[PDB]
């Protein structure tokens, strides 16, 4: 006695399989999943005929497809994905201030923050799965997106986390090929020393929340004792994330796009999101608070951008 | 033998090669085509990363086969 | 080759390393001196994030360069 089922890795290619009812799925396809449920150990029922099954890639076609789907070489991705999905499917994703958030549960504030942030950024995801889940998230269904975020970050549900790290791990799979940043360092006698950065490295900074301070100058310790001045020469990208250790900072109306606040210590803390349009909107999970201006311990500030050139000029000393 | 080389952003290019050509050779041809240093190139096929030593005829690469190219910028 | 590491309190320390040392090593060398687990340890050069994979020579960290030490947030 046999049954006809389908096995897939990308939810696009459904590979026909004549499953043996005597043996379990585990003994045939390996670790299997039916709608997020691990049925690797249970044997095939007649009920399950015609249904689609999610497997780990075990041959060249499945490996190729799975890679083309997830843009990762790690074959264990699906496992963590489903493991997270089983939980994210339960989270509630209300619409707050024209954006999809998440009800506080399982320390998801940083996920909620990166989600809210991403919805306000102009970005393309290169991984089909991630892009689809992103669109679905913007629509209102963001369980799969969260699960994928957890998967790509090697973080499990419930774990506390850093918004910046997650943002990095995500933007890895974002389309920032044309994103270009060039900076310049100047000392007293060490002259001018320029640097070029691309991709994720061209839209991330960790040292100051202010975008202007990057254009004006930043005091960085140099070789010859005296502090050198670092300043942004050129920034060709859609947006810029400026981060720093959690510090008291005053947010103003027309100075940025959105930002993240982190209240607490390096032991345990809570994230809150700030987005600016008419007034300033503070999103705390499912809760919303309108505001005139925010003075608090903020860690990440996002700025919109197109193409920027400088006024600055060096002086060969 | 014509083959495709595609980036994760979908940017694709075409290369005339042979089953005899090694990975370093196609990487060299990539360098010759678009000017990407062979040291930064990571090629992928069948969901597996390719080693600079072996050749296309080992990884079962037919004609009009698509190789996935991702970049590993030094530093 | 000595290099400077600036903690969050401003307390600047010095480490003996070689350009061949990966970020992991230098990240581990801070543990035995400051007692900080590398898992919660994050190193930033000139506001540019550094990762465990590559090395000081890759990121172009030369003699007596100054790195900034930060910890991963637990939100
Ligand atoms: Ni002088």
């Amino acid at each position: 006695k046999t049954i006809k089922v389908f096995t897939t890795v990308d939810n696009t290619n459904l590979h026909t399989q004549l499953v043996d009812m005597s043996m379990t799925y585990g003994q045939q396809f390996g670790p299997t999943y039916l709608d997020g449920a691990d049925v690797t150990k249970i044997k095939p029922h007649v009920n399950h005929e015609g249904k689609t099954f999610f497997v780990l890639p075990s041959d060249d076609t499945l490996r190729s497809e799975a890679f083309e789907y997830y843009h990762t070489l790690d074959e264990s991705f699906l496992g963590r994905y489903m493991s997270a999905l089983n939980h994210t499917k339960k989270w509630k994703f209300p619409q707050v201030g024209g954006l999809t958030s998440i009800k506080w549960a399982d320390n998801n504030c940083y996920l909620s923050s990166v989600l809210l942030a991403l919805q306000q950024l102009e970005v393309k995801f290169n991984a089909p799965a991630l892009q689809e889940a992103y669109y679905r998230a913007r629509a209102g269904d963001a369980a799969n997106f969260c699960a994928l975020i957890l998967a790509y970050s090697n973080k499990t549900v419930g774990e506390l986390g850093d918004v910046r790290e997650t943002m990095t791990h995500l933007l890895q799979h974002a389309n920032l090929e044309s994103a270009k940043r060039v900076l310049n360092v100047v000392c007293k006698h060490c002259g001018q020393k320029t640097t070029t950065l691309t991709g994720v490295e061209a839209v991330m900074y960790m040292g100051t929340l202010s975008y202007d301070n990057l254009k004006t100058g930043v005091s960085i310790p140099c070789v010859c004792g005296r502090d050198a001045t670092q300043y942004l020469v050129q920034q060709e990208s859609s947006f810029v994330m400026m981060s720093a250790p959690p510090a008291e900072y005053k947010l103003q109306q027309g100075t940025f796009l959105c930002a993240n606040e982190y209240t607490g210590n390096y032991q345990c803390g809570h994230y809150t999101h700030i987005t600016a349009k008419e007034t300033l909107y503070r999103i705390d999970g499912a809760h919303l608070t309108k505001m005139s201006e925010y003075k608090g311990p903020v860690t990440d500030v996002f700025y919109k951008e197109t193409s920027y050139t400088t006024t600055i000029k060096p002086l060969e000393h | 033998m014509q083959i495709f080389v595609k980036t994760l952003t979908g940017k694709t290019i075409t290369l005339e090669v042979e089953p005899s050509d090694t990975i370093e050779n196609v990487k060299a041809k990539i360098q010759d085509k678009e000017g990407i240093p062979p040291d930064q190139q990571r090629l992928i096929f069948a969901g597996k990363q390719l080693e600079d030593g072996r050749t296309l005829s080992d990884y079962n690469i037919q004609k009009e086969s698509t190789l996935h190219l991702v970049l590993r910028l030094r530093g």
